[PDB]
RNA sequence: CGGAAGGCUCAGUAACGGGCGAGUAUUUAAUCUCUAGAACCGGACAACCUCAGGAAACAGAGGGGAAAACGGAGUAAGAGCAUGUGUUAGCAUGUGAUGAGAACAACAGUGCAGGAGAGUAAGAAGCCAUCCCAUCAGUUAGUAAGUAGGGUAAGGGCCUAUUUAGACGUAGACGGGUACGGGGGAUUAGGGUUUGAUUCCGGAGAGGGAGCCUGAGAGACGGCUACCAGGUCCAAGG
RNA sequence: GGAGUGUGGAUUAGUACGAAAGGAAACCCACACGUGACCUCUGGUGCAGCGGGUGUGCGGAAGUGCAACUGCCAUGCUACGUCUCCUCAAGCAUAGCUGGAAGCCUCUAAGCUAGAAAUGAGUCCUGACUCUGGAAGACGGCCGGGAAGACGACCCGUAGUUAACAGCGGUGUUGUACGAUAUGAGCUUUCUAUUGUAGUAGCGAGUAUUUGAGACACUGGUUGUUACCACCGUCGU
RNA sequence: UAGAAAGCGACGCGGCUUUUUGAUUCUUCGAUGUCGGCUCUUCCUAGCAUGGCCAUGCAGCCGUGGCGAAGUGUUGGAUUGU
RNA sequence: CCUCGUCAUUUAAAUGGUGACGCGCAUGAAUGGAAUGACGAGAUUCCCACUGUCCCUACAUGUAGACUAGCGAACCCAUUU
RNA sequence: GAGCCUCUAGUGGAUGUUUUACACAUGUAAGGGAAUUCGGCAAAAUGGAUGCGUAACUUCGGGAGAAGUAUUGGUUCAAUUG
């Protein structure tokens, strides 16, 4: 049995082999549920970890509401785990899987580490790694600009990120400057067009109303000629 | 050691004891003894056999998984974690802006 | 945005299967004409990155991130019901469930929200014509009708509750056997007798039966799900 | 007195042997029939124990008789369950060794070796006549029990972890007591004060709470209370 | 297949058994309950299987003729009173 | 009689049952012959349901029986077994 | 005026012991279902009322309750014999 250990303030990722006792000690847990370190290692003391998911050895999937030790075939759609349709809209297929109750089945579990403390978990604690994307979202990018509740051009922004990742990374480089791009902010070429919307609705109006009274002077006898079919 | 879990009453059969029920729709059943597969025959709903385990459950005298209503621990704002930007500076930034703004 | 057309066959069906008229009690993405749009906020999914399962077919954890994709806010709009007034649109008044929305490029354009009328396609209907056996004479009880309600895009025993007994037959009912139906083909002085799987039109099916999601539109099978009859690969678990 | 008997699979092996086709020979493991025991498990049985309904009795409810029906089930008993079953010695038929009669030969006339699910012993059941030991008292009845039992007989106890009743712990069987209270498909509109207001109800299968409740047993655990120290006979010094 | 005698053995001749049916009338007619089955025990050997051996027309497999041996086995059914 | 006649059907298997056949030891017409209905505590064969009849027996109840108080016989008998 | 239960009126003794085996009257039984036996002998199974649905043959009266199937308690209502 594998068990795969990841740790969400670092970023980072360990795979190790347990042992039996190791193992044996980990049955009849679910997913969601909690242990600490000290009953896979010696030492380990008070971390705290939280079971994720895992995987039978015939490869079917746990998954983590169906509460039992045993296979099912379940009738999946999108959006549910183990199930990835493709070419056509709708469709619903029907596959094995197994319930989140552990068991000698199982040849891999997930974990997650919830606070090293002051241990020291090789790989784990020596790394520390970032994003893989930027927001592109105006608000989203603000905050990160570590402004808040106040009123810029972007333009500021994007001057404060670019200076900033010259400065802070690089102290002076054509490298990182990834392409930054925002959305949700109005520019110049926006605020044409919105313009020009106003233009459109003020004569189309005046157009419409104005052919109105123009009939009328012409008919005052409007309903009683036309209604008599 | 455990033999498993009855079927109908929902008690844990200790090992060496009770019986595996085989029907020809395929399915395997464990039963605690011959008095609860009797009572499965003659069609008893198990919820009104009121000291079994699983009519005790439902009436909520034990507590079970329906009664828990889990959720996920809710945690709190950070210092604007964000790529680059040192945690340290954004601390001291997210205070400028907030000057500014005044 | 398309995969619901075209292609193949004639098993089933004596019937909305076929010919002629009519346009409703109905729904219709595209396309045309007229008209026609001041709106804020939030997460995820797939790919990407790090581990990593399974004999294969096929899948996991953890973390970012978009939309004209998606969910919420306000706001226009707004079904039905009731009374006036104009059949009947429309307008007035009271009451209101619901409740949105696309821009982009300049090679000089291409899109997308709402209405009203067309245009195309279906659903349901009117009339008339349809094979053999009497060694098959009585058949039917949602059957025939009425009142009221549910259901549907929509009329209707379509379905259900209480009342009335009807409906169809020797001018052949009911049962059984047999059949894709026309435009047409072969023979022919005339009157006839025989055939039509087969370039056009319309119908039904996808081994046999039954259920279904998505969509403007399928009870779809070069979509899904279960049984019955048969098969294929395996490391025996799929 | 007597007890274990047989079949199959795997391996030798597709081997020896045969032109080919075909095709053998210990040890180990599974089973059947027979024999002797045993209840931990699983079936069966329901005497003790807990529940349910039908007809009719004790004014109603509660507790219950009779006719009998029905669901579960301690201890016990049982098989459809579980455990059980080989080793020496003398030697049959035979095949051999040495060897005369009969200078050669020869299993036999003397002598010797290998030898059968057969025979005789041991392990297994019954137990004749015996043998070794203690002590002036011993033994039987009467009283109370069972692991034993037709009656006798056997195994045991009598001032004590003795018996019986209660607490308090422990281990089971049944299935949620009586009484209250709330609800309930529906059906109904009664009373007091007094002129008009206020007061103001009945009847009902069942279901939920109090309540894994109540009932019943056993405890070689522990506390309290109560009862029991006799008597008669025989043989001996 | 040669060849009396692996296996057979004409025509004749000598025995044993009491499990078949006869033959005879010794015992019982002031009474010995008469066929078959069911149940249960013991004995015999003229040996069907199981153990040890000898011959062969015994290559092997399957057999056939003989010797010492009676310990343990020899079943479930259809028609019929059998 | 021969005889458990031959052929078909019923069963895994039929000295049985039913259907055919006929020189019938020794069938047969009021010494009454032949084909049916309704009704038999009449004789016979098969199927469905059902079961301790059986495989293969086990447990439990009442009444007798064993032991004890009161009461109290008979059959049979050459008897030494 | 069946069986079962009660009112009026009438009624009873060979003693004590928990009591083996074999009996005689009775209950229940896993899996199988006539293999049992001359032979289903004995036992089990079916059972009242209401409705649906009912064959050969026949002297036309019958067969016929043919066979085969479904329903049934308590309570509270409608409707008046359905």
């Amino acid at each position: 049995m594998k068990l795969n250990i990841s740790y969400p303030t670092n970023g980072t990722h360990k795979t190790f082999k347990l042992d039996f006792k190791a193992e044996q000690r980990l049955y009849g847990k679910k997913t969601l549920d909690t242990f600490d370190g000290s009953i896979i290692k010696p030492e380990w003391e008070g971390l705290q970890f939280q079971i994720t998911g895992g995987s039978d050895v015939q490869g079917f999937p746990m998954i983590k509401t169906l509460l039992t030790d045993k296979r099912k075939k379940l009738l999946l759609k999108k959006g549910d785990k183990g199930f990835k349709p493709v070419n056509r809209k709708g469709l619903r297929k029907r596959k094995t899987v197994r319930g989140s109750i552990i068991a000698s089945d199982i040849s891999m579990v997930c974990v997650s580490l919830i606070d090293a403390k002051e241990v020291a978990i090789e790989g784990l604690t020596d790394v520390v790694v970032g994003a893989t994307h930027w927001p592109k979202r105006f608000n989203k990018l603000k905050a990160k600009a570590g402004f808040s509740e106040d009123a810029d051009v972007t333009a500021e922004q994007v001057l404060k990120v670019i200076k900033d990742a010259i400065l802070e990374v690089n102290a002076g480089g054509i490298k990182k400057l990834p392409k930054l791009k925002v959305s949700r902010y109005q520019t110049e070429k926006q605020k044409e067009r919105k313009a020009e919307k106003i233009k459109l609705i003020e004569e189309r109006k005046k157009k419409s109303e104005k052919e109105r009274a123009d009939f009328l002077k012409k008919y005052p006898d409007w309903q009683k000629k036309f209604a008599t079919k | 050691f455990y033999e498993g879990t009855c079927v109908y009453s929902g008690y844990p059969v200790p090992r060496g004891k009770g019986t595996y029920f085989v029907s020809l729709d395929d399915k395997s059943s464990l039963f605690f003894s011959s008095k609860y597969k009797n009572f499965s025959d003659k069609k008893i709903k198990a919820k009104r056999v009121k000291q079994t385990l699983m009519s005790k459950q439902f009436c909520g005298k034990v507590e079970s998984v329906h009664t828990e209503k889990k959720k996920k621990i809710v945690v709190q704002k950070i210092v604007r974690g964000f790529p680059a930007l040192p945690k340290d500076a954004v601390e001291k930034i997210r205070e400028q802006n907030k000057d500014y703004k005044k």
